[PDB]
DNA sequence: CGCGGACGAAGCCATACCATGTGGGCTGTCGCCTGGA
DNA sequence: TCCAGGCGACAGCCCACATGGCATTCCACTTATCACTGGCTTCGTCCGCG
């Protein structure tokens, strides 16, 4: 069981440890984010129990790391002296000091191939194919890849990440095989981070620590696509035999 | 139940929304730099235009006081003194279900028209729309209101070809000359960039109409939304670089399963020395063709174009104009 | 630009077999070096400088001596290969190539037939097809093709020369 | 309520506004280089012409202290009393310690940091408010660090004095957000409709008197020039302009004179040695009641030449205005004048007889 | 890869111009012009056999070969007196040693580095002939290979000349303690 | 007389010289007529 | 109906240049200008408003 989401598109930003103006993202997706996306695809309002999404497994193969960019983001500026974002007491600020400036970072031009393995994976897949809310990647303004769900049904999808999945073009030496690609499994762990989601309600966001271990694996060089227009093509023909 | 909208719009030499240091915001997609306009920009620019019309279509046309016909008139509460409130419901704009309260909690009391202060109960216009709160998320000057979202997913607009910023050396000249001329006002450098932006947005009427009701009011909100999405252009440095334009290609599609963007079609940047509108049009077509023949679905597609050279097959049936396309698509949406 | 090359190739083979086969149409196309062209090469033409580029070289084709009549490098290579192999003088064919590469459209058709026929009198292989697309290309951009001829000539001449030792 | 104006104007071999090194400013549009004239240059020529006729003199300057001191010296104040006076007028308008100033170079009055934008009668009235407190100003100069004594309310009301150029083009003043007026005219940069590369002119200023043995030039160098057919465009938001001016007759005169100056004027950049003065070969005014529109996308695909560019540019603007008109239908007004009678441009409206006639009938219809 | 051909040309042209006038006169008349201009139809005889196999590479070869044949007799008489630098370093060695105008050379260097493939060929010849007028030792092979790489991005050859110029200027000034 | 709106009061700040190598995809042709299969 | 042939007679050859030359000096400029506005915290009081 399981399916292979294809995390790609113009921009991605999985945030963490940022409860102020300055927002930051991780160099790889976080289960809280994509579990929020499945939850958004199944129609569970914030505050509902998320126990159903427990018992899931997410190994993610990073195709390209992508470069980090900072997004400057001012909110409430230029508006007249009687329209901004109120204060808790209700007394607005002076228009010269009214707007609030947040500089939210984001990860750009990267593509990940996650491998979901869970008991509810089939309904999750069928929910992503038709959701009850626009599914996004990190934040609402980021639009996901069209091929959000690369392969809908595969037994042992991890083996599919280790072999027979298209990769974007990169420098490959002559008649060289064994090109390394990093994938994260969850001793010899890399880091601990607040990912497991316990509650999404806006009144009390509650998360917990989760282990992460990045293993650099080797893949045969027969997956690297060509210079341009070849990668998207090869992945289309790859998603073509999904019916078969 | 997802109204997706794509549009190719070429903006001339200007600077729509600058960065933290003057440069225009840029993403690096498919390996190459690409100037972009933030989603917020093209949002506050559409919204600020929607209310300007929807919230004005119209105090002199449809009106809010023009009620009673279903709570104050065909109810018994002074069928002639109907102005009972009316005039008592004044001392933003709602739809109809939340208006039942407008003519509802507007009765009883006494009244005191014999010559009018209970508003903590009607004021909840936004708490339950204010359709401009179901289309787009909460307001920007009111505390949250049970419905923080949403619905109208809006995507960032990046160029379809690598564009590098270009430095515009400029200078200010003082008009009072001393005996040492050429002492201009202040030398400086302002960065600008031009290019053909790709834009995209989604409207989820499915989980939308609920929050409201009258499918006709919802229909009006989405139709004016699409017209504002094509019509509007941000208000950044326009008074110094007039960059008002219309999209050279408009593609509205109504999908009954899930919204889909065509951004990856523009992954491999386009090299030039020629124009970019025709190449972008036929390339978006090609991507729509392979994606359509790989993920087959019974959806509706329509598009308008300001160039009669090519024939875009995968984009549906070529309508004649933007408002005709919008009308036939909003109608075809239900 | 290849769309003219293929038509020119069909024309060169059909005209070659036609000149060795039928002497009537051979002598009739040779007289121009032009109604015969209107009735023979007209079906092989898709700017009139292209059409004249076709029938002109067709006549040059029909005017070649029998020795070279019974039998991809451009004309520059052809002249270099003629000079090194078949003893043509360097200081004379160089001067002739500059003389031809400097003129306008109406000049190349006046100074070209004599030189092409003369080099042909030694059984030199002229890829007539590209010669037709070259004289056709002479209208679109003259100095560009002339450049290709002169620099190509010297290039292959010194390349073959150093290659011979 | 938006008066849009389009114009095709071919400038000969010249250099209107150079870059920081001499070369003409260039855009990379539709993939190809294109010489351009910045918007601020034309806006400056326009204002100087409009205010030229309407002798309002909307002076933009830094040395307001120098001229206020000059006005006070004309009205009887001593040199030092005038200087300290003006410094009091400027120092009594900011939050505290007045607006920010710059390091005083000479013993001459210093120059403020921001650029002011006022008419001459405004400066005169400022000198009047300074004259109303002769004794007070003299008393403050006796100290070491004086402060504000002027009635900041009225001087702040004098800085808000508008003008035709202030009404159209707008003003900015950071230390006084109360005087900031927003412009009503969207002026666009003028880019060529065909890719043009720059070309170097080699010049040698030779000295007239000979030298004993040899003779060489006095100086040799090379300046960059370029020729081409520029496209230009501008919008006039009538609504906001009538809001700034207040009356409708003054507003109408301001927009009419704006359009006439927009077609007539040409910048003064290296014109003394190039004589690049010209008129637009095509003028298209349209009055739209929904939103302004530019025809820039029509000229994205650069035009190849060896032929002329005026006819191709004219008929191509026609084509784009026609199809664009049938794709965004609207009840707007369209009119155009043309300096070439070969083709007939239908989609541009009703062909008026001349530029001033076109402007009169279009401003009237608005 | 190209530098090797560059050293070949510079070799035989560096001895050619001094050893026989026919090629020096056939090449001199090709400075700053297109490889197909009829006036240069006499230079192919010498340069055409060395180009390898884009037009930027041939433009580089012909243009700099012409530059080498159009230098004054003083610069050739010193050119024939008997890691490695670009021409930027040559500009700095020219201003620091031979007294050129610093504030001018800086704006002429940024003026040329800021242009397109055709602007470097029109502005370049007089600049390099001025440098050889002051007999600064300029390296030709690097100059051509640079012009050859000048056509793929107008950033990877300009930035290194500008930064190399300033670098060597402040090293020549710091070394003058 | 009753009071709106706007500002200001600080806590803060920070003696044993050198570098960068890259690219690839689009297009249609004739000789015509009689004879024999 | 389609594939294949045909359609008066229309020349052959031989030859194609040697040499010599391709310029020098000189000149490369100056000065003036380079902005602000802010996104901290609560409360009490103060000047202006009704």
């Amino acid at each position: 069981s399981g399916f292979l989401l294809r995390l790609a598109g113009p921009m991605q930003s999985w945030g963490e440890h940022s409860m102020f103006g300055e927002r930051d993202t991780l160099p790889y997706p976080s289960r809280s984010g994509l579990i929020g996306m499945f939850a958004a695809a199944q129609g569970v309002r914030r505050g509902d129990p998320l126990d159903r999404y427990k018992e899931l497994k997410f190994t993610v193969r990073v195709d390209r790391p992508g470069v980090r960019l900072v997004d400057f983001h001012t909110i409430g500026g230029g508006l007249p002296k009687e329209r901004t974002v109120p204060t808790a007491a209700g007394e607005r600020r002076d228009p010269k000091k009214a707007t609030i400036v947040t500089s939210r970072s984001y990860l750009a031009d990267a593509v990940f191939t996650v491998a979901v393995t869970g008991p509810e994976a089939d309904t999750i897949a069928d929910a992503l194919a038709a959701p009850y809310w626009q599914p996004y990647l990190g934040r609402r303004a980021f639009v996901p890849d069209p091929l959000l769900v690369l392969r809908r049904r595969v037994a042992d999808p991890v083996r599919e990440l280790v072999e027979a999945v298209p990769l974007p073009h990169r420098r490959v030496e002559e008649d060289a095989a064994t090109v390394l690609v990093d994938l994260i499994y969850e001793t010899r762990t890399l880091t601990v981070l607040n990912d497991v989601p316990l509650s999404f309600d806006s009144k009390s966001r509650r998360y917990s620590t989760r282990q992460i271990r990045v293993v650099p694996t080797e893949v045969p060089a027969t997956l690297v696509a060509g210079p341009g227009r070849d990668y998207q093509n090869k992945l289309f023909t790859y998603v073509k035999q999904c019916a078969e | 139940t997802f109204v997706d909208i794509h549009a190719i719009q070429t903006l001339p030499y200007s600077n729509i929304n600058r960065d933290d240091l003057g440069s225009p915001k840029t993403v690096v997609y498919g390996g190459k730099e690409r100037t972009r306009v933030s989603s917020q920009s093209w949002k506050r620019a559409v919204r600020h235009e929607v209310e300007a019309r929807l919230g004005d279509k119209a105090v002199r046309t449809r009106r809010i006081i023009s009620e009673i016909a279903k709570r104050l008139r065909e109810r018994g509460w002074d069928a002639d003194l109907a102005d009972a409130g009316a005039r008592q419901v004044v001392l933003f704009y709602l739809p109809v279900p939340a208006i039942d309260e407008l003519a509802a909690i507007a009765d009883e009391h006494r009244d005191a028209v014999a010559k009018i202060l209970p508003a903590d109960r009607i004021t909840e216009v936004l708490k339950s729309r204010n359709v401009s709160v179901n289309l787009f998320g909460r307001m920007l000057a009111e505390l949250p209101s049970t419905e923080v979202d949403g619905a109208v997913q809006f995507a960032h607009a990046f160029t379809v070809h690598g564009t590098t910023v270009e430095v515009d050396f400029f200078t200010a000249v003082d008009d009072i000359p001393k005996e040492n001329d050429h002492g201009s006002g202040h030398m400086n450098a302002g960065q600008f960039s031009a290019g053909t932006f790709y834009r995209y947005a989604n409207v989820n009427l499915d989980r939308l109409v609920e929050n409201t009701g009258d499918a006709q009011t919802a229909r009006t909100a989405v139709a004016e939304f699409l017209r504002a999405f094509l019509s509007t252009v941000p208000s950044g440095k326009q008074n110094a670089t007039a960059a008002m334009t219309l999209p050279d290609l408009v593609h509205i599609a109504v999908r009954f399963d899930r919204p889909i963007s065509f951004a990856p079609a523009f992954e491999t940047a386009l090299y030039g020395s020629d124009g970019y509108t025709l190449r972008a049009c036929q390339e978006l077509n090609n991507y729509a063709e392979r994606l359509r023949e790989v993920w087959p679905d019974d959806a509706i597609r329509g598009y308008a174009t300001v160039e009669n050279k090519t024939d875009l097959a995968a984009l549906g049936e070529r309508y004649d104009s933007y408002p005709a396309l919008i009308d036939a698509m909003v109608a075809a949406a239900f | 630009s290849d769309y003219i090359l293929q038509h020119a190739d069909a024309l060169v083979k059909r005209v070659s077999k036609l000149i060795v086969n039928e002497p009537a149409a051979r002598a009739a196309l040779r007289r121009g070096v032009m109604l015969a062209a209107h009735r023979v090469v007209a079906p092989y033409v898709p700017v009139h400088a292209v059409e004249r580029a076709f029938y002109a070289v067709a006549a040059i084709m029909a005017a070649q001596p029998r020795s070279a009549r019974d039998q991809r490098p451009n004309l520059g290579v052809s002249l270099a290969q003629a000079v090194f192999d078949k003893g043509l003088n360097a200081d004379s064919t160089e001067q002739r190539l500059h003389l031809i590469a400097r003129q306008n459209l109406d000049g190349v058709h006046r100074h070209l037939p004599r030189l092409v026929l003369y080099l042909r009198s030694d059984q030199v292989h002229i890829d007539w097809g590209i010669l037709i697309r070259d004289l056709a290309r002479w209208g679109h951009t003259p100095r560009h093709v002339a450049r290709e001829w002169v620099q190509d000539y010297h290039r292959t001449l010194e390349t073959l020369t150093r290659q011979a030792e």
